[PDB]
C-alpha cells in the first residue's frame, strides 16, 4: 500500500536510505533539489486540518 | 469569547501541534532546513519563555 | 597452580548414574513420612488432650 | 540594656559590609538579650535543622527576643532592640505582600518554592538566615493548616495523607505560592493536639439543648448556599422546655473561655502592626516592639 | 492502669456494633526483649473465628481463592486483597513502663484495690499494657475461637503469637464518676496464660466493675467446632512448610528432567584432579539437612515478603513493560530524554555438612561480572563472601522474583523455578505480607526523608 | 560526571556524535583524527 | 563422575579474596569428610 500511495502521490520511494544518513537528515540536510525553470519565484505553502 | 474556533488545531496533544510544535516534529524526525510557515504558530515552548 | 577458568560451556557429568538412582530412590523413601506437620500437630493435639 | 553589640570572626570585605548597610532596619533573633554576642548565636542558623520539624523551629523563634539592625560601624554591628508601642520602621526579605493597617508576626522561613536559598550574607560554614514577616491572615493560615495537616496524619498510612497533603501543603495569598518543608510530628505538636481535644470536647459538654439544633431549624426554615454547604457535611454526620436564661448565660460563658483556649492554639501575639507601606514594598513602617 | 480503663470505656462505647469484650493483659521479659519493649511502635491484634477465615472479611466465600495462579504481574491478587488484610487487623491501645517492678505493688500504688485468692508475688523486670477485645458475632460466645497478635518496631519487622480462646475463658467463665468506682471494685483475679504453641505465656486482669460482668453472655466449646479450628489453624502454620516442600521436589524433578549432568551459572574456578564422586555424595547428605532445619525465617519467604508489598505489582508490570519495548529509534536518541538492573538483592541458604550448622537468613547481593561472567555474589560490603569454595558447604540461592538456584560447590549450579500453585492465597498473605508504615509520634509526614531518632520511651533515662 | 557534563551536551549535534560514535561497524580510532587545541572563540551561531 | 570442561588447557592464580578459588583438601581431609558422612546419621 505503500508503493500505491507513492505511486497515487507523485512522490518516489525513500530509496532505501544508509543508516548513517538518517543522523545526517535529522542533523539537517537540504533534500529536495530545484526545479528546471522557475518563471515566478520560491515556492511556499502549509496545510492544517 | 468561545472556547475555540479549531478544536483540532489547538489541544495540546492535537493533529496540528504534534504536527508543527517542533518538540514532536524531533520526536518524529524531520529535516530541519526546511521551513514550515506553521511552525512559528505552534511553537508554544518558545512564546511560553 | 592447576585451576580451569570459570567458563559457561563447562559442566559436571552424571557420577556413573548410580548415585542419582539413590537419590531417586532417597526420594521415595523420603515421600512416606516427615511432613513436619504432624509433630507440631500431635503436639498441640496431646497438649489439649491434657488440658 | 536595648543597644546590643555583636563582633565578628571572619574580616570584613566591602561586599559584606555593603550588604549589611542592605540590611538596615532588618528583623533577627537574638537569644537571652545579651549585651554582647558573637555572630554564631546571630540569626537562625545556629538553630535550624533540616528534617527536625517545622514546629520546632515555630516555637523556639518565637521565645528568642526580636531586633533591628542599623549603625555599622566595623569589626561590630549594632542591634537596637525595640520597645513597646514606639513606630520602628522594617524593612522586610520574605516577599509577601503588605498592606497598610495590617498586622504582623514572626514565622520560620519556610522555603519559597524555586528554592532560591539566599543566604544573602556569605561566610564559610555559616549563613544570616533571616526570620519571616508575614501578616496575620496568611501566619494563621499557616498555623491552621500545620494544625489540621498534624491531626488528620494520625493512624494514616502514606498513601492517602499523602494525597490530602500535596494539595493542602499549597497556599496562596495575594498571588503567591507557599510550601511546608519539615510538618513532622512532635512532642510539642502532640501535646498541642491534646489541648485541642480536651478544650474541644469541653465545648462539646458545654453547649445548651438549643445551639445544639439552632442549624436544624435554619435547614428547616430557609435553604441558602452556605447553609447548604454547612448542611450537607451536618447530615454526613447523622418546641423548648425549660428556659432558664442565666444558665444559659453560664453556659455560653463557659463555652467563650474554652474557645478562647481553642483559638489560642494557632493565634499568635501581634508583634507587628503596620502604619504606611513604600509601594515598592521593601521597608514599611511599624508601630510595636519585637 | 492508663490503658485498662480508658479502653474498656472505649469498648463500652463501640459495643454496639462489633460485640468485643475487653482483654485486660500486660507481658514480660518471656514474650520479648527488654530492647525489643522500649522501641515498640504500635501493637495488631485479629479476632478469627471458630471457622478460621476472618472478622474483617465477607461472611460467605471470597475473593482470595483461586490458590495462587503463580503471575508476577498480580503476583498474589493485586493490591486488593492486601488492603483486605490491612482491614482486618485492628489497632489497640498500648503502654510501656520500662521499669522492673511488682504488680500487685504497682496497682496499690494507684489507686485500684488487689484482692486475690492467694498472695502471688509477681516479680518481672519491666511492663507493657495491652487490652484486646475479642469480637463474640452474636450475644453467644465460641470456644474455639482464636486470636492473634502482632508486635511492631518501626524497622518494619513482626512477632505473630497465636492462641485460642478457650485457655483465656476457661476457669473465669466457669466461676461467673465511672473512674472511682473502677479502682473502688478493682481487680478479682489475676491468670497467666500461655499460647497455642506453649513459646510464651503471658498475664490477664480481670475487673468486677467491667461492663463485661454484666453482659450475660454463653459459652461453650464443643469438640467438633475444636477439632476445625485446629484444623483451620494447621494450613495456617503448614503455609511455610509445605511450601518448602514445594522447593525439594523442583529439585528431584529438573534433575530427573536432565539426567545429571548440571552446569555451571556461577564464578569459580576449579581443579580437574580433584575427585567428584565425594562431592556428589555430600549433596545428598547436605540436602536433607536442609529439611530438617527448616524454618520461616529462611530466603524463600524473605524472598516472597517484598512481592506482598503495596506498590510491589504495579512496578513489576513496570519492570515488564520497560524490557517488552521496541528499540529507540533514530529519531528517539536525538531528542527524547535519557533513558534508564546494575546489582540484586539475593537471600541464600547455606548449609554445611561438616559441622551441621546451617545459615538460614543471608544477604547477598549478586550481579554479572564482565567478560562472559555468569554470576558472582557478593556481601553487603564487597567481602566477596567465599563460602562456595570449600567443600562444606552447598548453598541455595533465591531472586527477588521466584527464580531459584541450588548451588553445589565449585559454583556448580541448578536453575529452576519456584512453584507455589499449591499454596492457596488466604494463608499466603497472612503469615507474612508486607505491611505498611502506619504514622506516629516522630514520623516524617511526607513518606521518607532523614527519620530522626526513634521515641525509645526507656528507663534508662526520666520520662519527660 | 557522566551524568554532569550530558546535562550541558544537551543539542542535536551532541548527541548526534554519541550517535556516530556507536552506529558504526568498526571501531573508534580509525575515523578519528586529532586537530589540536583551541586557544581563542569568537561566539557567533557557528563560532569561529 | 569427571568435569566436562571448556578450556583445555588450566591456568594459575594469585590468592587474591577477590578470585574465587577451588577448595584447599588435598587428600586426607576429603577422605575425612566422606568418613564423617558415613558416621553422621
Amino acid at each position: 500500500v505503500d508503493r500505491w500511495i507513492r505511486h497515487a502521490a507523485g512522490v518516489e520511494r525513500p530509496q532505501l536510505l544508509d543508516t548513517e544518513t538518517i543522523s545526517m537528515l535529522t542533523f539537517g540536510s537540504m533534500s529536495e533539489r530545484n526545479a528546471a525553470a522557475t518563471v515566478h519565484g520560491q515556492k511556499a505553502a502549509c496545510e492544517l486540518i | 469569547f468561545a472556547a475555540t474556533h479549531n478544536p483540532w488545531a489547538s489541544q495540546a496533544g492535537c493533529l496540528s501541534d504534534v504536527l508543527y510544535n517542533t518538540r514532536h516534529r524531533e520526536r518524529l524526525g524531520y529535516n530541519s532546513k526546511f521551513y514550515s510557515p506553521c511552525a512559528q504558530y505552534f511553537n508554544t515552548e518558545e512564546i511560553i519563555a | 597452580a592447576v585451576f580451569f577458568e570459570p567458563h559457561e560451556e563447562n559442566v559436571l557429568r552424571c557420577p556413573e548414574r548410580v548415585l542419582r538412582r539413590l537419590l531417586e530412590d532417597a526420594a521415595v523413601t523420603m515421600r512416606g513420612g516427615g511432613w513436619r506437620e504432624d509433630v507440631l500437630m500431635d503436639r498441640v493435639r496431646k497438649r489439649y488432650l491434657r488440658q | 540594656e536595648a543597644n546590643i553589640f555583636c563582633t565578628f570572626d571572619h574580616k570584613l570585605s566591602i561586599a559584606d559590609v555593603g550588604k549589611l548597610t542592605k540590611l538596615v532596619a532588618a528583623v533577627v533573633p537574638i537569644p537571652q538579650r545579651l549585651h554582647l554576642i558573637k555572630h554564631y548565636q546571630l540569626g537562625l542558623h545556629q538553630f535550624v535543622d533540616h528534617t527536625r520539624g517545622y514546629v520546632r523551629l515555630r516555637g523556639l523563634l518565637r521565645n528568642m527576643t526580636l531586633t533591628l539592625m542599623r549603625r555599622v560601624e566595623g569589626n561590630q554591628i549594632l542591634l537596637h532592640v525595640p520597645t513597646h508601642g514606639l513606630l520602628y520602621t522594617v524593612l522586610n526579605t520574605g516577599p509577601v505582600t503588605w498592606e497598610k493597617g495590617d498586622a504582623l508576626c514572626v514565622l520560620p522561613p519556610l522555603f519559597h518554592g524555586p528554592l532560591a536559598r539566599e543566604n544573602l550574607l556569605t561566610l564559610g560554614q555559616w549563613e544570616l538566615v533571616l526570620p519571616w514577616i508575614v501578616p496575620m491572615p496568611l501566619a494563621l493560615e499557616i498555623n491552621q493548616r500545620l494544625l489540621i495537616m498534624g491531626l488528620f496524619s494520625l493512624d494514616r498510612s502514606y498513601e492517602e495523607v499523602k494525597a490530602a497533603v500535596q494539595q493542602l501543603q499549597t497556599i496562596t495569598f495575594r498571588d503567591a505560592t507557599f510550601t511546608i518543608p519539615d510538618p513532622v510530628i512532635d512532642q510539642h505538636l502532640l501535646i498541642d493536639m491534646k489541648t485541642a481535644c480536651l478544650s474541644m470536647s469541653m465545648v462539646a459538654n458545654l453547649a445548651s439543648e438549643l445551639t445544639m439544633t439552632y442549624v436544624r431549624k435554619l435547614a428547616l426554615e430557609d435553604s441558602s448556599m452556605l447553609l447548604v454547604k454547612c448542611q450537607e457535611l451536618l447530615m454526613r454526620l447523622d418546641r423548648p422546655q425549660h428556659v432558664s436564661p442565666d444558665d444559659e448565660i453560664a453556659r455560653l460563658s463557659a463555652l467563650f473561655v474554652m474557645l478562647r483556649q481553642l483559638d489560642d492554639l494557632i493565634r499568635e501575639q501581634v508583634v507587628f502592626t503596620v502604619c504606611d507601606v513604600s509601594p515598592d514594598n521593601k521597608s514599611a513602617t511599624c508601630i510595636f516592639k519585637g | 492502669m492508663e490503658t485498662h480503663l480508658y479502653s474498656d470505656l472505649a469498648f463500652e462505647a463501640r459495643f454496639a456494633d462489633d460485640e468485643q469484650l475487653p482483654l485486660h493483659l500486660v507481658l514480660d521479659q518471656e514474650v520479648l526483649s527488654n530492647e525489643e519493649a522500649e522501641t515498640l511502635r504500635y501493637v495488631y491484634y485479629r479476632n478469627v473465628d471458630s471457622a478460621g477465615r476472618s472478622t474483617g472479611r465477607a461472611p460467605g466465600g471470597d475473593e482470595d481463592d483461586a490458590p495462587a495462579s503463580d503471575d508476577a504481574e498480580d503476583a498474589v491478587g493485586g493490591d486488593r486483597a492486601f488492603d483486605r488484610e490491612r482491614r482486618t487487623w485492628q489497632r489497640a491501645c498500648f503502654r510501656v513502663l520500662p521499669r522492673p517492678l511488682e504488680l500487685l505493688d504497682y496497682l496499690r500504688q494507684s489507686g485500684l484495690t488487689v484482692t486475690l485468692e492467694k498472695e502471688q508475688r509477681v516479680r518481672m523486670f519491666y511492663a507493657v499494657f495491652t487490652t484486646l477485645g475479642l469480637r463474640c458475632p452474636d450475644n453467644r460466645l465460641s470456644g474455639a475461637q482464636t486470636l492473634h497478635l502482632r508486635l511492631v518496631w518501626p524497622d518494619g519487622s513482626y512477632r505473630d503469637w497465636e492462641f485460642l480462646a478457650r485457655d483465656l475463658l476457661r476457669e473465669e467463665m466457669e466461676a461467673n464518676a465511672r473512674t472511682d468506682e473502677w479502682k473502688g471494685a478493682g481487680v478479682s483475679r489475676l491468670r497467666e496464660v500461655w499460647d497455642v504453641q506453649h513459646r510464651v505465656r503471658l498475664r490477664v486482669l480481670w475487673y468486677v466493675n467491667s461492663f463485661w460482668r454484666s453482659r450475660e453472655l454463653s459459652y461453650d466449646d464443643h469438640e467438633v467446632e475444636l477439632y476445625r479450628a485446629l484444623d483451620a489453624y494447621r494450613a495456617r502454620i503448614a503455609v511455610e512448610y509445605v511450601l518448602i516442600r514445594a522447593v525439594r521436589d523442583e529439585i528431584y524433578a529438573v534433575l530427573r528432567r536432565d539426567g545429571g549432568a548440571l552446569p555451571q551459572r556461577f564464578a569459580c574456578h576449579v581443579s580437574r584432579n580433584m575427585s567428584w564422586r565425594v562431592v556428589w555424595e555430600l549433596c545428598r547428605h547436605a540436602l536433607a539437612l536442609w529439611m530438617d532445619w527448616a524454618d520461616v525465617r529462611s530466603c524463600i519467604i524473605k524472598a516472597l515478603t517484598p512481592r506482598l508489598s503495596r506498590g510491589a505489582a504495579a512496578a513489576a508490570q513496570r519492570a515488564r513493560r520497560q524490557r517488552e519495548r521496541s528499540a529507540p529509534k533514530p529519531q528517539e536518541l536525538l531528542f527524547g530524554p535519557r533513558n534508564e538492573p546494575a546489582e540484586q538483592t539475593w537471600y541464600a541458604d547455606v548449609v554445611r555438612c561438616v559441622r551441621a550448622q546451617v545459615d538460614l537468613g543471608v544477604e547477598v547481593r549478586a550481579a554479572r561480572c564482565p567478560r562472559t561472567g555468569l554470576w558472582i555474589v557478593r556481601d553487603r560490603r564487597g567481602r566477596l563472601r567465599r563460602w562456595l569454595s570449600q567443600p562444606e558447604v552447598c548453598v541455595l540461592y533465591v531472586t527477588p522474583d521466584l527464580d531459584f538456584y541450588w548451588v553445589l560447590p565449585g559454583g556448580f549450579a541448578v536453575s529452576s523455578r519456584v512453584t507455589l500453585h499449591g499454596l492457596a492465597q488466604r494463608a499466603l498473605r497472612d503469615r507474612f505480607q508486607n505491611f505498611e508504615a502506619v504514622l506516629a509520634r516522630g514520623m516524617h509526614v511526607e513518606a521518607g526523608r532523614q527519620e530522626p531518632e526513634t521515641p525509645r520511651v526507656s528507663g534508662r533515662r526520666l520520662p519527660f | 560526571t557522566r551524568c554532569l557534563l550530558e546535562s550541558v551536551y544537551t543539542a542535536s549535534a551532541a548527541r548526534a556524535a554519541l550517535q556516530w560514535l556507536d552506529l558504526g561497524p568498526h571501531l573508534l580510532h580509525r575515523r578519528l583524527e586529532t586537530l589540536g587545541c583551541v586557544k581563542t572563540v569568537s561566539l557567533g551561531i557557528t563560532s569561529l
